[PDB]
């Protein structure tokens, strides 16, 4: 018994190719339309909720995920994957960071964690990679804010706006014609139901999209008062209904 | 058992070659490529950024230069995620040495130790070696200005002008028509991008698409900075050699 | 193809060919059988007589665990006892830490979970075993058959080996002729037909029979061996039987 | 072991090592020398526990030798003298702690200046002109503090040492039968015979 | 607190001639003011013409005898049933009871 | 062609053996069924004991958890019994940890997490199974929440699993789509088994007797299933109307 | 063929390849041979050599007093296990006071044999025993299998050609297993079971190998001079 | 590929049985035993002229009461003489006593089959060792990589094995002098070798109660050398 | 841990892994060791495809392993570079326990045994690396040259070579060095070793290295010019 597997799975073709990280970005090319855009003043992340049966309860599945309270992720391609990086990003945002220095980490730094254990199931013995690209989107003091994008390879690259998956070649075009340095966090919110709406099929509401922002603070979301320093997360999932009233003015 | 699913990466060719450090030689020929010039009075790195995107934000970025303490850095030809585990572990290595002799460590002790991890990859575990060659930029008391090159294989050797990365053939024999011993670092900023412009592969070499450093004792008095330039800074770079 | 070199691999039906490679190993073993009584449980097994040279009576197949559960097994007979080994570990520190002897379906979980775990990986065989097993606990009788693959089911009663057919359609008559109950006794005598019978399936070599049983009634709810007078007498019953 | 002192001067590090090695009411040998070699511009006194003291002594030269084969080059007094202080702070938390105080004298040859540091066993370490361990400080850190100058001479060195072992030798309740002094320089380290 | 040492009393004595040996004991057993027996044995034929015993903290000597009566047995069977001379026995149970150095057996041994 | 023996990546980028796993999902061929009152959450599948030599009462596929959870499973028996214990060691010892009775959704999640291991690491196969869990949980109400060898999980209003899914879904679909409610507006968990057995015949176009079916029922604080005659009191309600 | 890589791999009939492979290195094995009476047991061996210039391979191991074996295979995977046998017998005597029954030394053989065959990276034993011993149930002789089967048995034979003596034996049955209070006689019955499995050689003075356990005597191996007696 | 304890169809190891057969590419090892003594010699077949023979250690002592002749990978030997030699000294510190030539063989031959996935493959040598005990006077011993040791009257290993065995079959009694055996593998020595026998690239050593193990100069066999030229020209 | 049994045996007896093991040094660039009367000499090749080098700060490759002792090779780089610090290690350690500097033959049997440690041990391949370890004994004024290879076997040699075209400078090491008669100077040795180098190398500009060993640990590395007036004064004899 024991994981006899103590050999890497990703190795070097004579092309020079790593088979299995393209392999897991073939899978990430089936997965469902996700995009970023960065403002001024915030950062929107968004996606298609694809059902897989009417039946079930799509609230349930959450695509869209808070990490600290300052930084959202979204994902293209095998959603257990991004489930497990999730909890492991949560996890080590807290043992290597905020229990050392009392404090979240900036954005780039919680990236370059969750790149790290990417890249380790690339090379380490008997695992494959992960099957999925992530977009992250946060704001920290210094860096103010930031969106990037993490790949199966362990890679990383800060974005101005972008998008992955199923149609992200049409989408990143669409971003191109419509993104300025000037955008205010409503028309980047704009941009960003226009955008998805290229590539989603059936049913466009507040119910099948799921969308977040990182902008102000939201002191009614922090749950107590009294302390001045501490005013709230900037993270905030947008509800049904508040995407549904964006929708008629589109 | 799992015997069947083994590649054997760590076995020698019937011609006595190692497969796994080829085909990652393979590999890194298709990175952007990575120019060091060594000068008497400082070292000039440049690098070209991989086919980019105008979305893209460039001055929040690294993904060629990397900075392992005050008196040296690194250009990358690979795959980043590779090179940023290996930079963290060089990063910890200078501080142990620091911390061991109340000295910052000497510019070949880094490499060797560096190179060394690499090595290890190709003779035993069982797992892929690192799919990185670095170009070491760095000053010390001892033999000054260096310049060093380290492959997956885990061997390194010492410039004074070397390219890594894409079209290495065609960049060597342009640095080793034009380079000189006596020559000054903005001579060599001038000679990395003269290079960089005629052995790309894309149509124009602009800013953007460029990461550039150098280490001089250009500082007050017997000391030495690094200076990772910014957009604006390689912009004016390039439009006061001509190239735009 | 290739999907049957290697244990713990699905083929492309969802089926794992080596646990089915396995229970090949069985169905060539001898016949062993299993019937449900009253108030407990019978077991007993075909020892084919390979030569003049074996000794009779001293080569003992059946095995109990603990001191009211019984096992026998049939195909390689070596991997049987393993089994055995570790549900004598498995009742052992239930009765150490609950202080009560190990229930009867609680033991046949602790098998199944042990014998599922040698499915697994590829680094283990599979169990080339059909166990056949049971006892009396605090809730009656209870008699289990357990296969390679972890499958296990309670049983009226059970059979496995090369005469599993023919021993299946007699236990299915016992259990339509007797809806209100089969005795203790009744079923020793009737084990030894069956086994008689399923030896028509093995009949170049002649053979010996092996009994036990465990009866709240007749043996005080712990295992024993059928020897002597009980065994003849359940010979002569079987030999009566055929003729 | 007991006395080991240090001088620091102009051009040079003096260090004076008692010869005394005392067992019970024994004492079995008056010429030994408590002293190591690490580089050849680098020297090292020691005294504290029996057994520890040349474990430890010989555990560093060992090291030091094997750096400079390593990287064909000297480390310099400060780089070997921080690498001793760590090895001696780890030691003061381990199951069985190196009992060891030590004298480092070393001539920098890039600053072309004499360094002396003293180290204890818990690692303090301090750059001193003058350093003592033992009870030998009681005596000479107050006589050093009155005759010392920085801008001495290696023979005004010596001169100020003989002073140090003399009042040793007048109020120390032990016989730690003279010293062995060393002197450490520019052209390396040398052995002064008749003392 | 638990002491694991104990004294049974008892004396041992060896003498040897010129073409014999000859090792007696006295076969009372004791704690404290008790008699535990009055024949308890404490001379042992251990094979290949050795006899032994180790007096003291009986639970030790029984304990020695028992490893060394076991080594004898080893000894044939490693070495082509060669017979263990009395002085290879002597050097093998030094290391027997060395092998205890921080926790000893509490005898005093002959053989 | 080795990547279709071990959980790595095809070159479209596929793990054909946790599509394996699916298929022998259905080998028992059993169908199974979940819906929500306004109090409970009731389970049934399907009970097939071909033999006559088997004990009836010891041939089953759905589970308790916990007090409060249920687990029905599709798939076979081993690796079903596999998750069961797992199940309850896990349940068990969250209680132990938090101090609170584990939710049925995070039990599924974390099950979910573990059979997404078994698709990244090598050593372990997925186990071929799909597990259904349900509760009437403390803060959301009554729960269904699903497992599969991928390591999906969601939640869902009903749902349905085994070779004919598909035409029970569509039933339980259109039904809902006239109902214009998110579960079956009935008091008594009684009519909500009779319920679940309607339109599981509706669907399958078959009829049931007692030991055809098998029956588990989640409301408040407690998760239990059904005897023989339970279910046969439930089959002459239906027939009566 | 596909199935015979290593010794967790079942064939498509649901045979073990390895464990078959194995047990072909015991029928290469000299012959030996085992038989018993109600008083004693005896073991009688073929002893192989290299050439004219080497020794004769010991056949006959010593476990206990009261304990031996006799190997045909491979002689290294003999020591292991016969090793094994020693500590179990003197496991049983220092803890418990008690020979161990060479039935149980049967159990623990077959136990230890079985995990070589069904885990990655082992292999099975290569090798052939015959256990005989005196304990309180009397005489008794077991064969030992590498695939893990144990056999007690009143008499055999494994090894090259042992189907001769095996056949003698099953024949003379009812007359060896009577030889009672007679060490001799029962060794001469042993000695004409192994002479029915000889082709172009017969037994010598350092060919022969003879063991004996019983009532009143201690397991003793024969070699040499010793066995000139039976020629 | 395949496991590298596996069994082949005939039950026999792969790796053991291809081990044997880099020891038929090493050079020849012959030993013979009288009861004066021992002796062991060696072919010491230099690849290049410029190689100085005489570093070239193919004949070993283990203790005063053993010594060792090897042929293969010689390489291999290292770690099996280092055992040897520990088992020796230890077995005396144990027991003050000298240890069985059968017993230092039999330890050394526990090795041999430590291999598997311990070592990653079995050992490419042979030994032949020889040795003094009081029980069972002068021996000689092959141990092979099978974990097998046969004694030996007589034993010649390597590449000219088969056919100085059969020289030795016809030449060995049990009345040889020390002296007749010297020069008998001497004599078979120069049979099967490629180059020219001499005292240069062949050498002889012996074990004997009295004065224990020793390696022979350079000068003592070349004249035993002479002294078996003119024997053979004398009839 | 990495198990894998990498180096094994074949149907005919080899180890293929220690056998093209043999072929990388085979690859390496040329090196020679010549011993004479009071001294030893190692010679190495240096590829000349690399121009822009800077040999302040490259590896060289002749290597102290003590002050009395020096070691060249022939195969990977990298590889080398591991047996070198194992070597220094052990040079330490023997002066810490036995307070005497290590043989010659004692560091060549150490290295030697780490070699072969790598063909039968799980989860590694062997040393693509041969050596040639050159000195003097304490206290002793006889030269002492060893080689070393993959496989682990270890001799002594009067001359020796590795690498690539090493059979032809052997072949001139073979019917120019008379062991009767060793270079009987220092300048006799390292001649005999350019012009063997000479017969393989192209250009005698920075294409050799030359290192010269004397007793009691008097070790110096020769500089361009040094060695090029050995290159300038064999082609003038030549000429003839
Ligand atoms: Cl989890």
């Amino acid at each position: 018994m024991t994981d006899r597997y103590s050999f890497s799975l990703t190795t070097f073709s004579p092309s020079g190719k790593l088979g299995q990280i393209d392999y897991a970005l073939t899978a990430v090319k089936q997965g469902v339309t996700s995009l970023g855009i960065k403002a001024t003043n915030g950062v929107v992340i968004a996606t298609e909720k694809k059902s897989s049966s009417p039946l079930a309860m799509s609230e349930t599945l959450s695509k869209v995920s808070l990490l600290t309270p300052d930084i959202g992720a979204v994902y293209s391609g095998m959603g257990p994957d991004y489930r497990v990086l999730v909890d492991k990003s949560r996890k080590v945002a807290h043992t290597s960071y905020k229990r050392i220095y009392g404090e979240y980490p900036p954005t780039k730094l919680l990236v370059s964690e969750v790149a790290k254990i990417m890249q380790e199931a690339t090379q380490s013995g008997g695992v494959r990679p992960f099957g999925v690209s992530l977009l992250i989107a946060g704001h920290d003091e210094f860096n103010g804010f930031s969106l990037y994008q993490v790949d199966p390879s362990g890679s990383y690259f800060p974005w101005k706006a972008t998008a992955i998956g199923k149609g992200s070649v049409a989408a990143k075009t669409f971003l191109e014609k419509r993104w300025n340095d000037e955008l205010e966090l409503e028309d980047a919110i704009h941009i960003a139901l226009l955008t998805l709406k290229e590539s989603v099929e059936g049913e466009f509401n507040g119910d099948t999209i799921e969308l977040a922002i990182i902008g102000d603070e939201n002191p009614d979301l922090l749950g107590y008062t009294g302390i001045p320093t501490d005013k709230g997360p900037r993270f905030r999932k947008l509800t049904s209904q508040e995407i549904n009233d964006r929708l008629e003015a589109l | 058992g799992s015997r069947r699913y083994d590649s054997r990466t760590t076995i020698f060719s019937p011609e006595g070659r190692l497969y796994q450090v080829e085909y990652a030689l393979e590999s890194i020929s298709h990175a952007g490529t990575a120019i060091g010039i060594m000068a008497s009075d400082g070292i000039v790195l440049a690098a070209e950024r991989k086919v980019t995107s105008t979305l893209l934000e460039q001055d929040t970025s690294t993904e060629k230069l990397y900075k392992l303490n005050d008196k040296i850095a690194v250009a990358v030809a690979g795959l980043t995620a590779d090179a940023e585990i290996l930079i963290n572990t060089a990063r910890i290595h200078a501080q142990n040495y620091l911390k061991t002799y109340n000295e910052d460590i000497p510019v070949e002790i880094l490499v060797r130790r560096l190179s060394d991890i690499k090595q290890g990859y190709t003779q035993h575990g069982g797992l892929r070696p690192f799919g990185v060659s670095f170009i070491y930029a760095g000053y010390d008391d001892r033999y000054g200005y260096q310049l060093y090159t380290s492959n997956p294989s885990g061997n390194y050797t010492g410039w004074k002008a070397i390219s890594v990365g894409a079209n290495t053939s065609a960049a060597q024999t342009l640095l080793q028509m034009d380079y000189k011993d006596d020559m000054k670092v903005d001579d060599a900023i001038e000679l990395a991008l003269k290079t960089l412009s005629k052995t790309t592969d894309s149509s124009a070499l602009t800013y953007d698409r460029l990461e550039f450093a150098t280490i001089r004792k250009g500082a007050n008095d017997g000391e030495v900075y690094q200076k990772i330039f910014k957009p604006q800074e390689i912009k004016d770079i390039l439009v006061k050699t001509g190239i735009t | 193809t290739g999907y049957d070199l290697s244990n713990s691999v699905f083929s492309p039906d969802g089926r794992n060919f080596q646990v089915e490679y396995a229970v090949k190993a069985v169905e060539n073993g001898t016949t062993s059988i299993g019937i449900k009584c009253n108030d407990g449980v019978v077991f007993a097994v075909e020892k084919l007589i390979t030569s003049k040279l074996l000794v009779p009576q001293k080569n003992v197949k059946i095995q109990v665990v603990d001191r009211h559960i019984g096992c026998v097994y049939s195909g390689l007979i070596p991997d049987g006892r393993h089994l055995v080994n570790r549900g004598r570990e498995e009742a052992a520190s239930f009765k150490k830490l609950y202080k009560t002897p190990i229930p009867i379906p609680a033991f046949a979980d602790r098998l199944g979970q042990y014998v599922q775990a040698h499915t697994l990986y590829n680094s283990v065989r599979p169990f080339g075993v059909s166990t056949i097993f049971g006892g009396v606990d605090k809730n009656g009788a209870h008699l289990y058959m357990l296969e390679p693959s972890g499958s296990y089911w309670g049983y009226k009663g059970a059979a496995t080996g090369k005469g599993r057919q023919s021993a299946k359609a007699e236990l299915e008559k016992l259990v339509d002729h007797h809806p209100e109950g089969l005795s203790a006794r009744e079923a020793v005598k009737q084990a030894a037909k069956i086994i008689y019978l399923a030896h028509e399936d093995n009949k170049e070599k002649d053979f010996e029979l092996e009994i036990s049983w465990c009866s709240l009634s007749e043996t005080n709810g712990l295992h024993k061996f059928v020897k002597g007078d009980l065994l003849q007498e359940a010979i002569d019953f079987a030999q009566k039987e055929i003729n | 072991m007991d006395i080991i002192l240090g001088i620091r001067v102009q051009d040079s590090v003096i260090l004076a090592s008692s010869k005394a090695v005392t067992r019970g009411i024994s004492v079995l040998k008056d010429s030994d020398d408590k002293t190591r070699q690490l580089s050849p511009h680098t020297l090292m006194s020691f005294a504290g526990e029996a057994g520890d003291t040349v474990q430890f002594a010989e555990y560093i030269q060992a090291n030091i030798q094997l750096y400079s084969i390593r990287e064909d080059y000297e480390l310099s007094p400060q780089a070997v003298s921080s690498f001793v202080r760590q090895e001696l702070a780890k030691s003061i938390r381990s199951r069985r702690p190196y009992q060891v105080n030590v004298l480092i004298g070393g001539y920098d040859k890039k600053k072309n200046k004499p360094e002396l540091y003293q180290i204890d066993y818990l690692g303090t370490k301090v750059e001193l002109p003058y350093g003592a361990h033992g009870y030998s400080g009681f005596y000479t850190f107050s006589l050093l503090d009155h005759h010392y100058r920085p801008d001495m001479t290696t023979e005004e060195g010596l001169d100020l040492l003989k002073l140090c072992v003399q009042e040793l030798e007048k109020r120390m309740p032990m016989d730690f039968k003279g010293v062995i002094v060393k002197i450490v320089d520019k052209d390396g380290i040398r052995q002064v015979d008749d003392f | 607190q638990f002491n694991p040492y104990g004294d049974n009393g008892g004396t041992i004595l060896g003498i040897a001639g010129e073409d014999f040996a000859v090792l007696a004991g006295d076969t009372r057993n004791i704690t404290d003011y008790s008699i535990n027996s009055r024949y308890e044995p404490k001379v042992f034929d251990c094979g290949d013409n050795i006899v032994m015993s180790a007096n003291g903290f009986a639970a030790d000597g029984d304990a020695l005898v028992k490893r060394f009566k076991n080594s004898v047995k080893w000894y044939h069977f490693d070495h082509n049933d060669k017979k263990l001379s009395i002085n290879s026995a002597a050097r093998n149970i030094q290391h027997l009871l060395y092998g205890k150095r921080f926790f000893p057996y509490y005898v005093h041994t002959i053989i | 062609g080795y990547d279709r023996h071990i959980t790595i990546f095809s070159p479209e980028g596929r793990l054909y053996q946790v599509e394996y796993a699916f298929k022998a999902t259905n080998q028992t061929n059993i169908n199974s069924l979940a819906v929500r009152g306004k109090d409970c959450t009731v389970v049934i599948s399907q009970k097939k004991v071909p033999d006559k030599l088997l004990d009836p009462t010891t041939v089953s596929y759905i589970f308790c958890i916990s007090r409060t959870i249920g687990m029905v499973v599709n798939g076979p028996i081993p690796d079903a019994r596999n998750a069961a214990l797992r199940a309850k060691a896990e349940a068990a010892e969250f209680r132990y940890k938090y101090g609170y009775d584990m939710p049925c959704d995070v039990l599924a999640k974390r099950m979910a997490n573990l059979s997404q291991i078994y698709t990244q690491r090598a050593y372990m196969r997925p186990l071929g199974v799909i597990l259904t869990f349900v509760s009437v949980d403390e803060e959301l109400g009554p729960s269904i929440y699903k497992t599969d060898p991928a390591g999906y999980y969601v939640g869902y209003k009903a749902t349905a699993t085994g070779p004919k899914q598909q035409e029970i879904t569509t039933n339980l679909e259109n039904h809902f789509k006239k109902s214009k409610i998110d579960h079956i507006n009935e008091e008594s968990w009684e009519k909500v088994v009779e319920f679940a057995i309607t339109h599981m015949i509706d669907a399958l176009g078959t009829e049931f007797s007692k030991n055809d079916l098998e029956v588990g029922v989640a409301t408040k604080d407690k998760f239990f299933t059904l005897s023989a005659e339970n279910i046969e009191e439930r089959l002459v309600a239906i027939a009566e109307q | 063929n596909n199935y015979d890589g290593d010794t967790v791999t079942f064939s498509p009939t649901g045979r073990l390849f390895q464990v078959e492979y194995a047990l072909e290195a015991i029928k290469q094995g000299s012959v030996t041979v085992g038989l018993r009476s109600n008083t004693h047991a005896v073991l009688v061996a073929l002893k192989r050599n290299a050439d004219e210039l080497s020794s004769y391979q010991k056949k006959i191991i010593k476990c206990d007093e009261h304990m031996g074996l006799s190997l045909a295979g491979l002689a290294p995977d003999a020591r292991v296990l016969s090793n094994y046998l020693r500590q179990q017998c003197n496991y049983s005597s220092l803890v418990f006071n008690r020979k161990l029954a060479v039935e149980r030394a049967g159990h623990l053989l077959c136990d230890k044999a079985q995990k070589n065959t069904q885990s990655y990276g082992g292999r099975p034993y290569g090798v052939g025993l015959l256990i005989i011993g005196y304990d309180k149930s009397g005489a008794h002789l077991l064969e030992f299998q590498p695939s893990g089967n144990v056999t007690e048995l009143y008499g055999t034979a494994i090894g090259a050609r042992s189907q001769g003596a095996k056949t003698y034996l099953e024949r003379t049955l009812d007359t060896f297993i009577k030889i009672d209070g007679n060490p001799d006689e029962l060794i001469k019955a042993g000695v004409e079971a192994i002479s029915q499995s000889l082709r172009d050689e017969s037994l010598t003075v350092d060919n022969l190998s003879i063991a004996i356990v019983g009532k009143d005597t201690p397991f003793t191996i024969y070699d040499g001079e010793a066995v000139a007696k039976y020629i | 590929d395949r496991g590298v304890s596996t069994f082949s169809p005939e039950g026999r190891l792969f790796q053991v049985e291809y081990s044997l057969e880099a020891i038929k590419l090493g050079s020849t090892a012959i030993g013979i035993a009288t009861k004066e003594g021992v002796v062991l010699g060696v072919e010491k077949r230099a690849t290049s002229p410029l190689l100085e023979s005489d570093s070239i250690e193919k004949i070993v002592e283990i203790d005063r009461h053993i010594g060792c002749a090897m042929s293969g990978l010689t390489a291999d030997a290292r770690s099996m003489i280092e055992h040897a030699r520990t088992a020796a000294v230890t077995h005396n510190l144990y027991y003050d006593e000298d240890i069985n030539v059968e017993s230092l063989t039999q330890s050394v031959c526990d090795l041999a089959l430590r291999f598997g996935e311990l070592m990653s493959r079995p050992f490419g040598v042979a030994l032949l060792i020889a040795g003094h005990d009081a029980d069972d006077g002068y021996q000689l011993f092959h141990a092979e990589p099978s974990g097998t040791f046969y004694r030996y009257n007589a034993k010649a290993i390597g590449s000219g094995s088969e056919g100085a065995q059969a020289e030795l079959l016809n030449e060995w009694h049990s009345s040889l002098t020390l002296k007749e055996a010297e020069l008998l593998v001497l004599k078979i020595l120069k049979q099967v070798m490629e180059e020219k026998l001499d005292e240069n690239n062949a050498q002889l050593s012996c074990i004997t109660k009295q004065d224990g193990f020793k390696i022979y100069d350079n000068e003592k066999t070349a004249e035993l050398i002479k002294e078996l030229k003119e024997k053979e020209a004398a009839e | 841990g990495y198990d894998r049994a990498l180096s094994i045996f074949s149907p005919d007896g080899h180890i293929f892994q220690v056998e093209y093991a043999l072929e990388a040094v085979k690859r390496g660039t040329c090196a020679v060791g010549v011993k004479g009367k009071n001294c030893v000499v190692l010679g190495c090749e240096r590829r000349s495809t690399l121009k822009l080098q800077d040999t302040r700060i490259t590896p060289s490759k002749v290597s102290k392993i003590d002050s009395h002792v020096v070691l060249s090779f022939s195969g990977l780089n990298a590889d080398s570079r591991i047996l070198i610090e194992k070597a220094r290690v052990e040079a330490q350690s023997h002066r810490l326990t036995l307070e005497d500097p290590v043989t010659v033959e004692y560091l060549t049997r150490y290295v030697a045994g780490v070699q072969q440690r790598y063909t039968q041990s799980g989860g590694v391949r062997p040393f693509g690396v041969s050596t040639l370890i050159a000195g003097f004994d304490p206290r002793d004024d006889e030269p002492k040259l060893y080689q070393t290879e993959p496989s682990g076997i270890y001799s002594s040699w009067s001359a020796q070579t590795i690498g690539r075209n090493s059979k032809t400078v052997r072949e001139f090491l073979e019917k120019n060095y008379d062991r009767k008669e060793p270079p009987a100077t220092v300048e006799e040795c390292v001649k005999l070793t350019v012009r063997s180098l000479l017969e393989v190398v192209q250009t005698g500009a920075k294409n050799i290295e030359i290192t010269v060993v004397k007793p009691d640990s008097d070790i110096v590395a020769l500089s361009s010019e040094e060695i090029n007036q050995y290159v300038t004064q064999i082609e003038q004899e030549k000429q003839e």
